[PDB]
This record gives C-alpha cells, structure tokens and sequence, in this order.
C-alpha cells in the first residue's frame, strides 16, 4: 500500500502508519451546581 | 476542561505548584495535565509508534516476510505496538518466538547462525538478512 | 603529533560541524510544528 | 531506546520528541569495530608488505 | 586588553638572493608528520509523512490520502540517501580484498 504497488523487490523498506485501532472517550469535568442567569437578561421588562 | 486530546494517560510525578494546570513539550504541546475533580497529574503518551521497517525477499520469489522493530526492546513489544488491540494477522509477528535482538531494536521472522556468509540485504549495525533453505 | 590532537581542540572542527548542523536542521522541523500557517491556531484536534 | 523515552529521564530531552513525531535516524551497516579491523589490517599490510 | 582593529599581515617578507653562477645546495635533512582529516559520511534519516503531518486523526489522514504521492517521493528521495551513505563508507574503507 505505502509503495502503490503490487510488485516488490529486495531490499529493507520503511512503512507509514496505517494500522487502524478502536479507542474509547472520556471527559473529566469540575464540580458545578447554579444555573447561568441568561433568561434574566433575555426577560428584561426594558433595553437600554 | 475543553481540552482535547488523543494518547494513553498514565500516573505522574511531575512537581507542578498549587497554581498551575498544563504542561508543555519542546514543541509546545500538551503533554501533562491537572485532573478537575481531584488534585492528581497525568502524563499522556501518542499511540501511534511510528516505526517498523519490512524486510522482504521480493514478491516474484516468495510472500514471506519479516519485520524489524526499531529501537525497542523485545521485552515489552506487546506492550508498545498494541499486540492485542489488532488484528491476529499482525498478532503472529507480535508473538514470533523467532525472536533476535539487534542493536537497531528487534527481528522478527529469521532465525540467526552463527557461520556468516557475505551480505545479501543489508540490515545494519553489522547484521544483513537473506532468503535460503524448505 | 599526540599533544596537537590533546590540545588544538578546533583542529576537529571539520568533522564537528557535519554533526551540529544536521541536528540544527531536524530541530527547526519539529519547531515548524508549532507555527499557524494562517489558521485558526496550530492544534489541529482543537480546531477539529 | 524507546524504553528511555516511556520512563522520565529528562522529560523529553528533544529526542524523544523528535521521535513521537515520526522522525527517526537510522543506523550505520559498520559500527567501529569492523572499522577498526579494516584500519589495523591496512596499516599492518603497509608497514609489513 | 582591549579589542582592536587593523590590516592584516601578508606574511614575512623574506627576499632571496639570485645570481647568474651560484647555486644552494642542502646539507642536512629533516622528517616531519603532518595530519589531515576528511568527513566521510552523515548521519542516515527517515520521515513518516501520516505521523508529521496528521498526527493520530482520522479526518487529518481521510483529506491527506488524496494528496497521496507526495510522502511517497520524500520516502524514495531519503531511501537514497540512507543508502548512500553506506556506498561511501564502504568505498572509501573496504579497499583490501584480504
Ligand atoms: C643534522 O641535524 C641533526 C639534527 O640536529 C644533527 O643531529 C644532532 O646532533 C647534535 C650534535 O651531534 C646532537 O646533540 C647532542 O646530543 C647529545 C645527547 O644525545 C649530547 O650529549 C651532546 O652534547 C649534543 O648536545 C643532537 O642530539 C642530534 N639530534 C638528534 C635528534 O639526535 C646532525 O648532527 C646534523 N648533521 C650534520 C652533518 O650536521
Ligand atoms: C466535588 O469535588 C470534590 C473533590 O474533593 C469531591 O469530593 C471527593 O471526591 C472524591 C473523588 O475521588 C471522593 O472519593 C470523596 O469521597 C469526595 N469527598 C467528599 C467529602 O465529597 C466531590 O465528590 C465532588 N462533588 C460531587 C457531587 O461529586
Ligand atoms: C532489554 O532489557 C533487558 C532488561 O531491562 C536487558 O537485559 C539485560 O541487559 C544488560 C545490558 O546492559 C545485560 O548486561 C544483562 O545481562 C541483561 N539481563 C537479562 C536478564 O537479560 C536487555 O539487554 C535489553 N535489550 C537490549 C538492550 O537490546
Ligand atoms: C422568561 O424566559 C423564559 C424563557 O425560557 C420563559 O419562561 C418566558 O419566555 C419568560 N417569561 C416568563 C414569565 O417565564
Ligand atoms: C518475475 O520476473 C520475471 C522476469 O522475466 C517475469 O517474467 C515474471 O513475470 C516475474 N513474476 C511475476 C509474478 O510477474
Ligand atoms: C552458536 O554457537 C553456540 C556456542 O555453543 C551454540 O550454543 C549455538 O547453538 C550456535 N548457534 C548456531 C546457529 O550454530
């Protein structure tokens, strides 16, 4: 594949990575409890 | 943290002060980082290893082949290519038993004699390869 | 002959430089990894 | 060796991180020793000869 | 001390003198060892293109694979390299069949 060819001939040859491997996902996050106050600003009674 | 990465993480001893958080390589990439729940360090490590040179004898002969692993010692070669997280095909050059070790890493695929004819493939470090009696 | 090659220590220069350079060369390489060539910012999982 | 670089010897001594990324270098067919025995073989030849 | 600055110097002036009926002759000799160093080979190299350049991402390497044959010549053109190198040693060292 690394050489687009179905012929090789002697001789020590240097490879690409292209083994495939399945790798799981983990996510850390901190502590966090409030509620971000957008609707506030989204309910105002007057814009300046 | 918004911070995303790709590697194996392990434990690590690193000395980071009580205000700090990343930790960077020579070529300024991540490479150490700080845990937000619980005040622990890890170190990450890429999983690729770019790496293994093929030593064929030339298809219009034969389809065997061999693989020489470079600059990694034949203790842990499960270990540092993931043996067990492909295909069994290349688990057969993980495994061998026609094992050797070459001070540019480790063989796979050949048997080694100690009467030494010329140089037929060369190899290095003052070993070369060939294809003989089946 | 002995005390020239213990004491002119520049008198191997010539087979110093051949090393140094090379090193030089590589090192600027992995250095270019750092740069943005006009993108958003060089991390290529962070943009992706 | 790789091994090195797995451990924390010197925190990539700018080796190992010119090896995460794929650059490698590679080793020369002759170490000293057979080139030693080409220098000693020559010189003996000339003084002997 | 102090850094200076100046014309350099051609060397000794050392004039010689010439007749039309004299010659010199030496009397006594002397040996002498001399050395001389010459760079022979550097050091070998090899790159793989998928780790430089799209490292341990998918959809780096799906758009990389049609570019194709670029990291294919770079591999071919340090192949050649490498294996000059060897050409040279062995040329300028294995000169004794025996
Ligand atoms: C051509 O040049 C050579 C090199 O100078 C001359 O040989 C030198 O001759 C002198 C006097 O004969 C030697 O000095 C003597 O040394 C001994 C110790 O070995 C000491 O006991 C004496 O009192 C005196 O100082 C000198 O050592 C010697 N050079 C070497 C390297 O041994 C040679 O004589 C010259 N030939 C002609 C025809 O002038
Ligand atoms: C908030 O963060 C703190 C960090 O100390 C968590 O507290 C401890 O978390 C560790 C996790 O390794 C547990 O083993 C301990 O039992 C926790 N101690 C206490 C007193 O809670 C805490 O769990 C985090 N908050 C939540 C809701 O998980
Ligand atoms: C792979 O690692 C092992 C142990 O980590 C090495 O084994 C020792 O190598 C030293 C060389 O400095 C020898 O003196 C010992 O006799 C070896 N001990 C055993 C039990 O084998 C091994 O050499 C390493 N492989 C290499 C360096 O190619
Ligand atoms: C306040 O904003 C929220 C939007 O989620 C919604 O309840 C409503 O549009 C606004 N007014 C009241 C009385 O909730
Ligand atoms: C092997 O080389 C010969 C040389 O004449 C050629 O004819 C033959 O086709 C080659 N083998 C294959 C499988 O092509
Ligand atoms: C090489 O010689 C040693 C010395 O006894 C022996 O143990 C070993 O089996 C020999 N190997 C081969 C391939 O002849």
């Amino acid at each position: 594949c690394t050489l687009k060819s179905f012929t090789v001939e002697k001789g020590i040859y240097q490879t690409s990575n292209f083994r495939v491997q399945p790798t799981e996902s983990i996510v850390r996050f901190p502590n966090i409890t409030n509620l971000c106050p957008f609707g506030e600003v989204f309910n105002a009674t007057r814009f300046a | 943290n918004g911070l995303t990465g790709t590697g194996v993480l392990t434990e690590s001893n690193k000395k980071f002060l009580p205000f700090q958080q990343f930790g960077r390589d020579i070529a300024d990439t991540t490479d150490a980082v700080r845990d937000p729940q619980t005040l622990e360090i890890l170190d990450i490590t890429p999983c690729s290893f770019g790496g293994v040179s093929v030593i064929t004898p030339g298809t219009n002969t034969s389809n065997q082949v061999a693989v020489l692993y470079q600059g990694v010692n034949c203790t842990e070669v499960p270990v540092a290519i993931h043996a067990d997280q492909l295909t069994p095909t290349w688990r057969v050059y993980s495994t061998g038993s026609n094992v050797f070790q070459t001070r540019a890493g480790c063989l796979i695929g050949a048997e080694h004699v100690n009467n030494s004819y010329e140089c037929d493939i060369p190899i290095g470090a003052g070993i070369c390869a060939s294809y003989q009696t089946s | 002959i002995q005390d020239s090659l213990s004491s002119t220590p520049s008198a191997l220069g010539k087979l110093q430089d051949v090393v140094n350079q090379n090193a030089q060369a590589l090192n600027t390489l992995v250095k270019q990894l750092s740069s943005n060539f006009g993108a958003i910012s060089s991390v290529l999982n962070d943009i992706l | 060796q790789y091994g090195d670089c797995l451990g924390d010897i010197a925190a990539r001594d700018l080796i190992c991180a010119q090896k995460f990324n794929g650059l490698n270098v590679l080793p020369p067919l002759l170490t000293d020793e057979m080139i030693a025995q080409y220098t000693s073989a020559l010189l003996a030849g000339t003084i002997t000869s | 001390q102090s850094i200076i600055a100046y014309t350099m110097s051609l060397g000794a002036e050392n004039s010689v003198a010439y007749s039309n009926n004299s010659i010199a002759i030496p009397t006594n000799f002397t040996i002498s060892v001399t050395t001389e160093i010459l760079p022979v080979s550097m050091t070998k190299t090899s790159v793989d293109c998928t780790m430089y350049i799209c490292g341990d991402s998918t959809e780096c390497s799906n758009l990389l694979l049609q570019y194709g044959s670029f990291c294919t010549q770079l591999n071919r053109a340090l192949t050649g390299i490498a294996v000059e190198q060897d050409k040279n040693t062995q040329e300028v060292f294995a000169q004794v069949k025996q």
